[PDB]
RNA sequence: AGUAAACUGAGAGUAGAGUGCUUAGUUGAACAGGGCCCUGAAGCGCGUACA
């Protein structure tokens, strides 16, 4: 536990010990996202804490030093299951939003590229399809996290719908959102367009942005929606995939691309596939490269005494023998560190 | 002085399908391809329609050597099951022994 | 005592159940009168009577000490090193133990041991599996390290896990599948 | 069995071997001692030496398991055990201080306290002289009872769509309440062995 | 085809490719244009860079490796 | 009791042909305590009766 509540002050001082989110920044910044889990645990506490740890606090100095004047760059986090990347990418998130950055933000690309019941052609492009479900989930996830800049923001381009609607160069970002969001069909051309005009407007350093992108090794690699025809689809055809490809290049400035590979739900990925090289596969870590690959492993016995003093306190831990060491040294024998295998013992331990 | 009147049916369906292997399996590969005029492999059927029936090898069964049993041969022994049982109970067959494991 | 057919085969005789019983009971007489040495020696002539081998603690190049043993469960086969001293780390086939066995029941399986002896992270083992299924692997691996940490535990310990079951090889095995029934057991759907 | 019958079954308790030697009996040494020289057989998968064991949930486990998928039925099962902890943890969370002291909030003391109430004291055998007659029940057979009454009240397809481990945790806390279908059953087969009481001589 | 080689070749590849691309990006900001290619793969960054890239894309994939690579990588990124 | 149950392979035979048969393996439990009207097996025996 740490006293210290702003993003920006915090750093390896604080290591080994809980960060709080405030509900009211936890809706704002995170509604989507966060692991389901941590999801239902912050349900049960009341309480939003993230134990701060290296990899966020060296991800939260490479954010301070970077300097947007630079092509964005890349940082990659990197590891097994469980060992917090979400939750250290959400940290960060947290820090750029209360450092009033634009956070593009892709809860899971996993999603994405699988079970998409509505699957169209893209108006735009004959060529792709849309996944108007989810560029409409994600449109409200991002209206709700940045509807501060939203109105900020201008478009830059005329913008046709329909052969008789459209918006207009100079409008707010919000009239695009809202058009997504309410005529679903438009869904994933304003997601597009809002990527477009965010990277371009990042480039003219209207804002700073932070492209917080989750599991980004499904982009480059398969899909398993099929086309009317039965026949697979390939990541590209996906305008939702194309377009985060084109803003995972770093050829604008006036932010940085931040993203944190994901297994969990990976398509003909190996249970065991982790690996930067073996997730990404020859597409993308051609893609991503050049990038900074930052590891993510399990606890270390001192943020496995905070995160188990943690669930003490919060009484999760409601068996008798929890709080004798005997019981705490069974549970890093089980979850050897890990977080989530830790949890998910504890959670009906 | 084969077994029975059946058994002397094969041994001639037998000599028939060797005999005239040859000319069926030409006759046979012509017909089973999409190459040549569907004429060509028209008259080909004709052709081996005309071929004695007993030269196909289809008709050609496999009973028992030593009692013409159509049913039931091992075709390692070509030797029913009752005669086969006969011999290795009584161990006239080298290496075979009984059940147990 | 020696059973009837031992005594037959003794006397070169055919004896009867009576028989047997008449001279059993002069037998148990003939103990409890203070049978001394003289006749204690005759007697033990028809008596019958009724521990885990420690393997050796054998050292690596860099002198580190360890022991090695082996164990079988159903088709799976285990060759187990522990360590004299260790953090408690389990590679299985080069592999953690958590990654290698998916299931918790198969840790508590490879935990049960040392816990029982109470010497979690005391102790890295490298355990080589091979053959059969998930359970029979982990019941292999079990067996062997148990039999592995008998020669660093001290003798009482040992056999208190010889009591326990840890270091008895299992003896189930499948039933091999019987000619005209379904299973080893399993008799055909009884017609009518 | 492949185990002869000289094989006996392992004794799985720290404390009975920790237990020193003054207070054992004479009867316990000699218990202990011909221990030593008899077969054991090996331990089953299902039971250890951890803490966190019990036998009850462990036989309901096995009760809820269907064609031997033990991981779903352990997940089944602590998923139950889940719920009704939140359950409880909202409950006392929305109740004053003085009803705090009064709500429970621990699964396995409310799973125990519900199997309590679901057993039935009698249950009616057909006796003949056959004549449905009221007689009464092992303990055994109380808890199996109760058990398998749990369980079946859980699969009753008048829940629709709902999920085993909710259903299960609302059926526990209505039967640790003394309320429930389960409940209603305990009171039905009382009411028959009281209405066959008379047969009862039989 | 590069499809069609068992070993990875570093020269005329993607990675060779992208830090270069990264150098000259990062030279450019700082102003100073006395860079070219010849000059920024002589340097030994950059040949430890290659080293570790060929050996994590052809040699067996581990800790070592991969820590080599991110040594490589900062001391190219001038992160530390 | 590695039994039931479930699942997956292989073999026999044919040119081909089974949800049949044979066989290998995997996961893998629950009851085991009451009684004899019903079936059958006995002893205690009873009473029938013809060869
Ligand atoms: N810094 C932290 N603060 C609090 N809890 C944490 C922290 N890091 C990890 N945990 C716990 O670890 C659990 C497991 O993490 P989780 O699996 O969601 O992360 P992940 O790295 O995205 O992994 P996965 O591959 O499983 O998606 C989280 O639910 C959370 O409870
Ligand atoms: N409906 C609509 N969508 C647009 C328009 N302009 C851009 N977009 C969307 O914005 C995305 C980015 O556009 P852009 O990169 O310039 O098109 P591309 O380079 O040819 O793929 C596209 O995928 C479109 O879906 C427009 O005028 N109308
Ligand atoms: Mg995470």
């Amino acid at each position: 536990r740490t006293n210290e509540n702003d993003p920006a002050k915090h750093g390896d001082q604080h290591e080994g010990q809980h960060y709080n989110i405030s509900p009211q920044d936890l809706e704002t910044v995170f509604p989507h996202g966060l692991p389901p889990r941590f999801v239902m645990q912050v349900k049960t506490f009341s309480e939003a804490c993230l134990m701060v740890r290296k990899p966020a606090l060296e991800l939260l100095h490479y954010l301070k030093n970077t300097s947007f004047a630079y092509p964005a760059i890349r940082y990659l986090l990197y590891g097994e299951k469980g060992t917090g990347k979400t939750l250290s990418l959400c940290h960060v998130i947290h820090f750029c939003a209360k450092q009033d950055w634009l956070i593009l933000h892709i809860p899971d690309a996993h999603l994405w590229v699988k079970n998409c019941r509505d699957l169209l052609q893209s108006s735009y492009n004959k060529q792709r399809f849309d996944q108007p479900l989810e560029a409409s989930t994600w449109l409200k996830n991002f209206k709700t996290t940045n509807e501060r800049f939203l109105n900020q923001i201008k478009v830059q381009e005329k913008y046709v719908w329909n052969k008789r609607e459209s918006t207009e160069k100079g409008s707010p970002l919000g009239e695009v959102v809202e058009q997504g969001i309410t005529r679903v069909r438009n869904a994933t051309d304003a997601v597009g367009i809002v990527l477009k005009e965010l990277k371009r407007q990042s480039s003219l350093g209207m804002f700073h942005l932070l492209v917080a992108v989750d599991g980004i090794n499904a982009l480059w690699g398969r899909t398993t929606l099929k086309r009317e025809d039965k026949s697979p689809i390939a990541p590209e055809e996906l305008a939702l995939v194309h377009n985060l490809r084109k803003m995972m290049k770093n050829d604008w400035h006036g932010g940085a691309i931040v993203s944190a590979l994901s297994q969990t739900g990976s398509l003909f990925k190996p249970r065991k596939a982790y690996l930067p090289q073996e997730l990404l596969g020859k597409e993308g870590f051609d893609a991503l490269d050049p990038f900074i690959p930052i590891l993510v492993s399990n606890y270390n016995p001192k943020e496995f005494e905070s995160c188990i003093q943690y669930y003490l306190e919060n009484n999760w831990l409601q068996h008798e023998k929890a709080p004798t060491e005997e019981g705490k040294k069974e549970l890093l024998f089980l979850s050897n560190a890990n977080p989530s295998l830790l949890e998910r013992h504890c959670a009906y331990l | 002085h084969y077994v029975d009147w059946r058994m002397w049916r094969d041994v001639k369906r037998r000599k028939m399908a060797y005999e005239y292997a040859d000319e069926r399996l030409r006759i046979n590969s012509l017909r089973k391809n999409t190459i040549l005029p569907k004429i060509l492999q028209d008259v080909a059927d004709e052709e081996i329609a005309a071929l004695p029936r007993d030269s196909c090898p289809v008709r050609i069964r496999n009973r028992c050597v030593m009692t013409s049993r159509p049913r039931g041969v091992k075709r390692r022994w070509r030797l029913s099951r009752i005669v086969f049982r006969h011999l290795a109970d009584h161990g006239q067959l080298s290496g075979i022994q009984r059940a147990t494991w | 005592w020696l059973i009837k057919e031992e005594l037959e085969e003794m006397l070169v005789e055919k004896l009867s159940d009576l028989d047997y019983m008449q001279f059993i009971r002069l037998l148990e007489k003939l103990l409890t009168s203070q049978c001394g040495a003289a006749e204690e020696e005759f007697v033990q002539r028809f008596r019958r009577s009724v521990k885990q081998l420690i393997e050796p603690v054998q050292y690596d190049e860099q002198g580190m000490a360890f022991s090695k043993s082996e164990g079988k469960r159903k088709t799976a086969k285990a060759e187990a090193i522990v360590y004299k001293h260790g953090s408690g780390r389990i590679k299985v086939n080069g592999i953690d133990y958590q990654l290698y066995f998916p299931i918790t029941q198969d840790r508590e399986q490879l935990m049960f041991p040392f816990h029982f002896v109470d010497r979690l992270g005391k102790h890295d083992v490298t355990c080589t599996v091979s053959g059969g299924g998930r359970s029979a692997q982990a019941g292999a691996i079990r067996l062997a390290m148990a039999k592995a940490l008998c020669s660093f535990v001290t003798e009482d310990e040992v056999e208190w896990m010889r009591q326990a079951g840890l270091l008895t090889t299992d003896p189930r095995v499948r039933e091999r599948k019987k000619p005209g029934q379904e299973g080893a057991r399993r008799k055909f759907t009884w017609k009518k | 069995s492949r185990y002869s019958p000289e094989f006996k079954d392992p004794l799985i308790d720290k404390e009975y071997y920790r237990k020193p030697v003054e207070e054992l009996t004479e009867e316990e040494k000699y218990v202990r001692e011909l221990k030593k020289t008899q077969l054991i057989k090996a331990a089953p998968a299902g039971k250890t030496s951890s803490v966190f064991e019990d036998p009850v949930i462990s036989k309901f486990t096995n009760m809820m398991m269907i064609g031997g998928n033990k991981v779903l039925a352990r997940s089944l099962m602590i998923q139950t055990l889940e719920a009704v902890k939140r359950k409880q943890f909202e409950k006392y969370h929305a109740a004053s201080a003085e009803e705090q002291a009064t709500i429970e909030r621990n699964p396995y003391t409310i799973f125990h306290q519900a199997l309590k109430n679901c057993e039935p004291m009698i249950g009616l055998v057909p006796i003949l002289k056959f004549y449905q007659v009221p007689v009464p029940l092992p303990d055994r057979r109380r808890r199996f009872l109760a058990m398998k009454w749990m369980i079946t009240e859980c699969r009753d397809k008048k829940h629709q769509r709902t999920l085993m481990p909710e259903k299960l945790s609302h059926k526990l806390l209505e039967a640790f309440h003394n309320q429930g279908p389960v409940i209603k059953r305990k009171h039905d087969l009382h009411k028959m062995a009281e209405a066959n009481r008379a047969l009862a001589h039989y | 085809t590069e499809a069609d080689m068992e070993e990875y070749i570093w020269e005329n590849s993607s990675s060779e490719r992208n830090i270069l691309e990264t150098l000259l990006q990062m030279k450019a900001a700082e102003k100073n244009m006395e860079i070219n290619k010849e000059e920024l793969l002589g340097t030994k960054e950059i040949e430890e860079y290659k080293k570790s890239v060929v050996s994590l894309k052809n040699e067996e994939e581990n800790e070592n490796s991969i820590s080599q690579y991110k040594e490589s990588v900062k001391r190219l990124l001038n992160v530390t």
